This record gives C-alpha cells, structure tokens and sequence, in this order.
C-alpha cells in the first residue's frame, strides 16, 4: 500500500472587508460555507496535467489557481485579498507550481494500478414494459446495467436498420458505488416480421453483446 | 489509446453545523473520504484498501486551515448569508427489478447547498434503519453538491418505498416515490 499524497491547504490573512457583496438569505437559516476543490486534470496520463485549485464561498466561487497560470487568480472580489495574499509569498508559488508533480502525477501514478484498470462487464436484456392496450408507442427497452467505466455505445438496429430516431434514453446513469446503468428505449409497434437488435459497446466486453427480439 | 482522467480532493467546513469533510474522487466516484471525528480513512470499495494508503491526520490538518479561513471569509463578507439551495431527489434501483431477486434501491440527491440534509427511507409507509447506507457529500463541477442513499430490499407486488429528504432550502420535505414496475 503506497501512501496517496494530497494538496496542503493555504492560510487566508484576515483584515479588509468587503462592502456587503451578494446578499441572500430571505428567512433561510444562515449558512457559512468554506469549500476548496483541487482538481487534477490528465489530459492522456502524466503526460499532460493541469491541477486546477478552486476556492468556493458559500454559492459562489471566488478564487482560482489554474496550473497554467502558476499564480492565484480571483475570480469575484471576494477573493482577491488572497489573490494577493498567496502571490506576493515566492515561497508559497513553487510549492503550490510543484504539486502539479509531488501530487497529482504522484498519486495517478498509484492509482493507474487498480482504478484506471477497473473493468466490469455490463449486464444486457431487453424488454418490452407498457399496459397492452397498446396506445403508446411500444417501448422496447435495452437495459445495460452494472458496467464501469462510463464509455459505452448503445444502438438499437431494427432489422439491421440502425433506429436513429424515436431512441429514449436515461442517458448514462451514476450508482455512486463505482458502476453504471443505462436505458436506451425504442418507440415502435412490434411485429413478428421485424427483427430489432440492441448492440452493445464497452471497453470490458471483447465483442459487441447482441441482443435480439 | 489516451487515458483522460480527473482526480478530486474536496474538502470543507461548515458552521453551523460544524462539519468538516475530506475526501478524493476518481473520474465522478469517491475514492475515499475521512471521518474526521473517528481520524480514519474510509474506502468507498474496500478492495481500493489493499492498493495503496492515505494518512487521515493530513485530512484533519487540512480542516483546520478550512475551518480558519471560514472566519476569515465570515469577518470579510461581514457575515452575509446567502440563500439555501434545495436537492432533486431520484429514486431508482441498482439493477433491473426481478421478483424475490435482492436488489437495491439508491436515492440520488442532487443540485444542493449547504451541504447537509436529512434522509429517510420508507417501505410501506415504514422508516428503514436496517440494510442502508449512505455516501459522503459528493463534488459536481460547479459550487453544488449530490449524495447517493442505498437501501437493500427485496422486490414484491405488495410493496411500495419512498426516499425522504430534507434540506433548509425547502418547505416542506421532498418526498419522492419508487413501486414495483413490471
Ligand atoms: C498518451 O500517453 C501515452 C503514455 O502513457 C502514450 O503512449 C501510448 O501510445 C504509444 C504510441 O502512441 C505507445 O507506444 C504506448 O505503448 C502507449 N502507452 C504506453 C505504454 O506508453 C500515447 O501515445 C499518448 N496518447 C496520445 C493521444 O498522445
Ligand atoms: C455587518 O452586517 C450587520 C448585520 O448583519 C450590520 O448591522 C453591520 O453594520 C455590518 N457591518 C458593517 C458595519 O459593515
Ligand atoms: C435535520 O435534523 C437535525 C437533527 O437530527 C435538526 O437539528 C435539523 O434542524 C434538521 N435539518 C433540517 C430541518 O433539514
């Protein structure tokens, strides 16, 4: 088990004050919010990386440090006087410029060992769900569940006919536990003369899982 | 081939409430997140365990600064509040639903601020306490936030369930509905 680096947090310096900026509330109870994203952002790998620093006061976002700039941008007022605080400190620069390396690279690095790999197999069935009075449009539905990654390809072909029209999707859909679900839809009136096929595309599959119906 | 990828570590304090929360993200998943109080770090899968190691300490350190500049940010705004901002609640089941198949049922909220909320599950009009679990507060791209809430369960005609949240930034708590759809 190999140790997952992390970016130190900065010291904001009190002292200005701003006139009172954007207001909100209207009876809700009062909240104070001080929330910090630091992203790291690969391109292809270690190869090309961006580490994006986002500062968040309540519903706004204020500061910023976009790797490619290696300075502390503001990005609403709020956050100018750390804009100026961070920047003037040489000091602080290099070791926040550095993290590009001794953090975000540092950590993919492990990471490309069991998350980058991570490969399971999505789940295909389809299946007609609709009252039988038929007043709809038939909706033959193709359910690839429990897959990961992301990256998929769901087309329905009706009669070898790619259907390019009348899809209804969910679109990809996020579990939360590291897997994906998806329904991709199809409105038409079955007929026992029509074959409709739902190709499915994934990175852990080897070749495309046909169904038919 | 190219591997686009983007790692999260988000990480904040809240007063009130007084909570604080470190965690990383993987591409949108959690990878790990710490409990602050209990200093530990916990896996969102517990294989990731085995493949590597975070120091909690350095999460709790972090919450510090972050509970410092809060006031700073408190004392610069001269204390402004802003609005709350309400969740989209979502209910859907893990997999496809199969009769006296164990399956589980997962409450997505989404779009919200602060981050805090209230959650309960209902089967039959019943609160659930057993075989449930929830995910920390999860990053989006922009300023909100987005949980997901699990509940195990076993499909069957005479049965309906319901996910209810609650947020300051809503009237009344959201009550959404999921029942067995053949
Ligand atoms: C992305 O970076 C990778 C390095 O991880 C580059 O290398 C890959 O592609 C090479 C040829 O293009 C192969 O020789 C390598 O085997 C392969 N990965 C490895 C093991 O290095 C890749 O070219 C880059 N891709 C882009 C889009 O620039
Ligand atoms: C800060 O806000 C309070 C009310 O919330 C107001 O009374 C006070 O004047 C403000 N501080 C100043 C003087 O800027
Ligand atoms: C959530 O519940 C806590 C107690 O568990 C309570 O103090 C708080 O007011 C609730 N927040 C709301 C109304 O969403």
């Amino acid at each position: 088990a190999d140790l997952i680096a992390y970016l130190k947090q900065a010291t904001k310096g009190g002292g200005g004050s701003l006139v009172p900026r954007g207001s909100g509330g209207g009876g809700s109870r009062p909240w104070f919010l001080e929330y910090c994203k630091s992203e790291c952002h690969f391109y292809n790998g270690t190869q090309r990386v961006r580490l994006l620093v986002r500062y968040f006061y309540n519903l706004e976002e204020n500061l910023r440090f976009d790797s490619d700039v290696g300075e502390f941008r503001a990005v609403t007022e709020l956050g100018r006087p750390d804009a100026e605080n961070w920047n003037s400190q040489p000091e602080f620069l290099e070791q926040k410029r550095a993290e590009v390396d001794t953090v975000c690279r540092h950590n993919y690095e492990i990471f490309d060992n069991f998350l980058v790999p991570r490969r399971v197999e999505p789940t295909v069935t389809v299946y007609p769900t609709k009252t039988q009075p038929l007043e709809h449009h038939n909706l033959l539905v193709c359910s690839v569940s429990d897959f990961y990654p992301g990256n998929i390809e769901v087309r329905w072909f009706r009669n070898g006919k790619e259907e390019k029209t009348g899809i209804v999707s969910t679109g990809l859909v996020r579990n939360g536990d590291w897997t994906f679900q998806t329904l991709v839809m199809l409105e038409t009136v079955p007929q026992s003369g029509e074959v409709y096929t739902c190709q499915v595309e994934h990175p852990s599959l080897t070749d495309p899982v046909t169904v038919e119906w | 081939i190219k591997e686009e990828h983007t790692i999260i570590q988000a990480e904040f304090y809240l007063l009130p409430d007084k909570r604080g929360e470190f965690m990383f993200d993987f591409d949108g998943d959690e990878i790990f997140h710490v409990d602050i109080e209990k200093s530990e770090t916990i896996w969102r899968l517990e294989e990731f365990a085995k493949f590597a190691s975070f120091e909690a300490q350095g999460a709790l350190a972090n919450i510090a600064v972050d509970k410092a500049n809060l006031d700073v940010m408190k004392e610069r705004s001269n204390n402004t509040p802003d609005a709350n901002v309400a969740p989209e609640v979502t209910v859907l089941s893990r997999s496809p639903v199969n009769l006296g198949e164990p399956n589980i049922l997962i409450c997505f909220i989404d779009k919200f601020s602060p981050p805090v909320v209230n959650v309960t599950w209902l089967r039959n009009g019943r609160p659930v306490t057993e075989g449930v679990s929830e995910t920390v507060f999860l990053p989006r791209d922009d300023h909100l936030f987005r949980k997901f809430h699990y509940l195990t369960f076993l499909p069957s005609t005479d049965d309906f369930y319901d996910c209810e949240v609650d947020h300051w930034g809503l009237e009344e708590p959201l009550r959404k509905h999921w029942e067995f759809e053949e």
